[PDB]
């Protein structure tokens, strides 16, 4: 391969031989549009034009209030589509456009994915095929709705469990038959090298304007950039060009559903087990048996049964540190930031926010400057919290 | 050397060779068993066997099926391994592949997992979701514990992983008749890539993926390999005869002695 | 008074004597706030800061596809809340903090101006008391939610039809009662003056964004500017900036529901009778009697029964034009802005997409630049184009 | 001359002026006919008129009701006029004020209407949402057909409004005693401005909003105003016995003849 496909021990291509070509392929595709310009300034002019960017970078006066915390929330909640998943889908359509592909798979859990494919293939001129299990699509009518609107075919799979790990079946299933035609537009920072490295490299956006806009406003770096990992996308995007910068501390949140002792939660990067599966080696939710399981939170974007191997990494040589909020914790982060900064945060951003309030009511006389990424809009979950 | 006294003797007797798949503990434990001596008595030279597993996206439908029939009876990998030694202690010399996903194997560790195949009996394992790039702890693993480790060759392979194939398996080489998954669903010219191995002294080639028929598996003996592998068409019998066992258990003497005879 | 009430023989301030102080206050308040930089740095900073300005201005290629037209989008889609409503609010919100008020009033019938008015009332400190109709409360319960979870209060109005006519009765009746201590946010560029004059100053980012994306994208002022027309709010503050420019057509688009043959629309400026109502003399959906009637369209956004003295004037004197689009023609044009440029535009401006693809297709040979105001996003619509 | 005259006869006879206020048509034509002259007859100086309108917004709930109940009976503002030149017809002297909202006025146009109000014999016309600011073309149009233009003065007047008030208006001058809409749920010192407006020669104050009891209106006329005006004290008497005509107008009788004794 022209790139590393590891990040130590975590990582690699474990994908059946016949799918090997196409990941290679991928790869070319990737490093040479990476050198040109042209792709640049096309992907650029797409993000600023049609997204949105850059996002602003909030600053919440209200919610510290009382304490020598200073928090910024980096806004994606405001990128077009609602979400920072946005970012990924332009340039990974691009890149199918540029391999002269002309159809586009799309795997997708709560609907976020398969809404920001549905909405990149519509823009970019790409016949979008879209699996979601069953039970994702009985409980999601509004985004398949909206997936539909948008033009892309969305197929039920009843296999497994008939959700999101069944539907990242369905997909590679699919993309073994078609690769010839057909992109495969995965959905996070994990899966099968290079995807963990292009996806980061097409959400880095996120920190690097999160940088200068910080830099801008208060002249120094911050303490520590917060981030929610379902996957691990938005995570990666905010934290890569602070990587370098040793002072920034690096916390990823991982969901702790009904909490961490009853089992009931989506935790595999500090409470699972290595394993191999969806064609990478990372720490994964598993019966003994070595059996796939899933994963739970009261946001059903936190669903992704694994992580992506960069977080596993950045764990285990101590660059960066993941820890676990629970339903409840996010609940109060959500109602909280709409109280007092007219903001309703997707409940996945919520488990970040958190995190942010707990080190700051933890120690409301330590001086912190912190920036929580608000990966999502939270519309979406006016009825879940209402009930 | 299951398989290759195996293929000296269908040599001999200028026979192709002809391997069922089926998952282990479908429909039940018992009924398996049974379903493997039929299988068995009806002319089957060697098997390949898969263990249930949550996942496996190398599998159409029908192959998707008999694991989550298998999970409905409640077989686990222990129960499996307990399934493939009493196979053995019936059946003393044909060749007996596994069909794995990487997480069974390594689990627990790959080298405890091809210790336990040794103990066992079984001859060859395949792993669906480990390519040659990724194989290298596999296949040391499996060689130290006299398992001969099982890799694809796709339709489209080129010179390098040709040459790569021939030079890492053993036991047989799989050679995929067509891309996609598992299916008796899709059907799908290989005398290139059968000439090449030849020539880089691969294991003898055995023509998986979408066999269902007679005509097929003689065309496979033709073209140059030493034998066919036919899953789907054999689970569908199993599908189709659920509530009749007995029924179900002479539907598949015929189908494998038909196919059988093809190899001939 | 500092500033003339009127735009011809449209709008005065047709309130109680008991209410004239107040809007003789916040007059003076708005001429001061105009004139201090300090205010000026303030509403910048929010509106930059924390709405996301300045908003996208996106050329849509697939739709103008096979035809001479050019047509752009300025994407208010994307100002936080989903709607250019908010740009209005924070200016009003900040013209009560300096008027010394800690009260907020505000009136809503779709429930999008009592979201704009809850949050940057939670943002700004001020207590937020919201009026709508008990039909609408009934048919809008999202929107309440929202109200309510960034600590808004909202009070059902069950008098005369209980929708928007009757919230904008109540809001008054309060305030007549509570000047002193409250200030009342009004929704749209109408009602007695000030109201007509601050909102569209607070509404002018818009146009004023508009014109320089244009110059900067084309090197020319656009051939024509269309805006749907609710009350008049995000069509007046696409519109004021390019008044001067004479070579520019302003095209604002009423609701025709069912037909204006039917009687079943809300096009009070084309359709409709003069009359004196909500502290202002202007069109309006009247019978015979003059007693006040309902405006009728899909779009529950596009409900205000009148419209802004402004825009009665500039179709008086012949600078801008008014047409209509019916409820069949905006779900179109809902449906196809989804298909082929991936975005969901809100019913209301799907009124005035409608329109702009009535005059290309009419004319496809037409060279022609066209800009719309995408005043909102769709996903709130998405079960109403369900059923 | 009607308020010129009555205001006169109650000097002569050192007494203020009691004022009840209805809506027309509430609850039904005939009723309200009923009603009328029941207030009248147990001591009603002058009358306030309200016509139905959709959207009284300078009213409480309880006037908000009356309009509601009479749009239930269907009375529309032609039935109200004709409803009008029959009261006039039976009582030739007692003055009559009407309560409008600016649309109803204008809506045919507004010399149209002063025109219509002088034929039917209509004394005086307050329109609630008419600033002095936006006076001019009522005003004009009420003088050129002999109407009283009524004018409020609020309790918070400066110097120049109350000037304006009484230069512009006649009849009488609309005396409020509190902030906020109609209603004798909230009750609410006037002598400065009563005394300011005697010194600009305004017409004679009578006092509005909140008096539901008779200490009230003797205490107005102590403060220096020539009256006071009722409604919702009124109104709700009318709302309260609405399965009970018979029970209603002896209702109404013993509450305008209290409130009218206070006067005295
Ligand atoms: O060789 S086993 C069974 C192959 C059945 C092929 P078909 O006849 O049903 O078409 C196997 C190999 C590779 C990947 C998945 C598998 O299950
Ligand atoms: O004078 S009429 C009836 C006033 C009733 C006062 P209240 O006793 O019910 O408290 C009137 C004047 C101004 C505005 C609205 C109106 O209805
Ligand atoms: C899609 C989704 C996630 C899950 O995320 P990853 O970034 O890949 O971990 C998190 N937040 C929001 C708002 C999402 O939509
Ligand atoms: C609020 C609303 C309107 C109605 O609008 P006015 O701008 O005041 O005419 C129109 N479009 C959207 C998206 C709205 O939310
Ligand atoms: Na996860
Ligand atoms: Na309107």
């Amino acid at each position: 391969t022209l790139l590393n496909p590891y990040f130590g021990e975590f990582g690699g291509m474990y994908v059946p031989q016949i799918l090997m070509p196409a990941l290679n392929q991928l790869e070319e595709a990737f490093v040479r549009a990476q050198k040109d310009p042209e792709f640049q300034a096309q992907f650029a002019d797409l993000l600023k034009n049609y997204a949105g960017r850059p996002t602003a970078l909030t600053k919440c006066q209200n919610i510290t209030a009382g304490t020598r915390t200073t928090l910024y929330l980096k806004r994606e909640d405001l990128l077009h589509g609602g979400a920072h998943k946005t970012n990924q889908v332009l340039g990974q359509a691009l890149l199918a456009k540029r391999m002269g592909k002309s159809e586009i798979i799309a795997e997708t859990g709560a609907g976020q994915h398969g809404v920001a494919s549905a909405l990149a293939s519509a823009l970019l001129g790409l016949k979008c095929r879209i699996y979601m299990g069953a039970k994702d699509v009985e409980r999601q009518s509004p985004n398949v709705f909206r997936m539909r609107l948008m033009g892309a075919e969305v197929i039920p799979v009843h296999s497994g469990s008939a959700t999101l790990k069944d539907a990242c079946n369905e997909a590679l299933r699919d993309w073994s038959g078609s690769y010839e035609t057909a992109h495969y537009m995965l959905g996070t920072a994990a899966g099968p090298h290079p995807y963990p490295t292009i996806v980061r490299e097409f959400q880095r956006m996120i920190g690097e304007e999160t940088k200068a806009q910080i830099l801008d406003k208060e002249g120094r770096l911050p303490d520590a950039v917060i981030a929610c990992v379902g996957g691990g996308s938005n995570a990666i995007g905010m934290f890569a060009d602070f990587i370098n910068d040793t002072s920034v501390g690096l916390i990823g949140v991982e969901p702790g559903g009904h909490g961490i002792e009853t089992g009931e939660h989506g935790a595999p990067l500090k409470h699972g087990r290595v394993g191999i599966y969806f064609g990478m080696k990372a720490p994964m939710m598993q019966t003994a048996d070595g059996q796939i399981e899933e994963s739970y939170s009261i946001s059903a974007g936190l669903d992704f049964p694994s992580v992506g191997p960069q977080h596993a990494y950045l764990n285990s040589i101590g660059r960066a540190d993941y820890v676990s909020i629970t339903d409840d914790e996010a609940l109060e982060a959500f109602k909280t930031l709409c109280r007092h900064e007219g903001i309703i945060p997707a409940l996945e951003s919520s488990h970040a926010l958190a995190h942010a309030l707990k080190m700051m009511r933890e120690q409301p006389e330590k001086e912190q400057l912190l920036v929580v990424n608000l990966s999502g809009r939270g519309d979406k979950d006016i009825f879940t919290v209402h009930d | 050397e299951r398989y290759e006294n195996l293929f000296a003797q269908l040599n001999d007797r200028r026979e192709g060779a002809f391997v069922p798949f089926v998952t282990l503990g479908d429909p039940g434990i018992e009924q398996s068993l049974k379903i493997i001596d039929t299988l068995i008595d009806a002319g089957a030279d060697a098997l390949e066997l898969g263990v249930p597993f949550s996942d496996p996206l190398a599998d159409g439908p029908t192959i998707q099926n008999a694991n989550l029939r298998a999970f409905a009876a409640g077989v686990t990998p222990a129960q499996c391994f307990e399934m493939l030694a009493l196979i053995r202690e019936k059946h003393p010399t044909i060749p007996i592949g596994l069909l794995m996903y990487a997480n069974l194997v390594f689990n627990n560790g790959i080298d405890a997992f091809y210790a336990r195949c040794e103990q066992v009996g079984v001859d060859s394992v395949l792993v669906a979701d480990v390519p040659v790039e990724e194989s290298a702890p596999f296949r040391q693993a499996a060689l130290r514990h006299n398992i001969a480790p099982i890799f694809i060759c796709p339709p489209n392979a080129d010179d390098d992983l040709l040459r790569q194939v021939a030079s890492y398996g053993r036991g047989y080489t799989y050679l995929l008749s067509r891309s996609g998954v598992t299916g008796a669903e899709n059907r799908g010219p290989l005398h290139h890539l059968i000439e090449k191995l030849k020539e880089y002294h691969a294991a003898p080639a055995l023509q998986g993926f979408g066999i269902s028929s007679p005509e097929q598996v003689s065309a496979a003996v033709r073209a140059g390999a030493a034998g066919a592998i036919s899953g789907s068409a054999i689970v569908k019998i199993i599908e189709k005869n659920l509530a009749s066992p007995k029924q179900m258990l002479a539907e598949l003497r015929s189908f494998v002695s038909a196919m059988k005879a093809a190899s001939r």
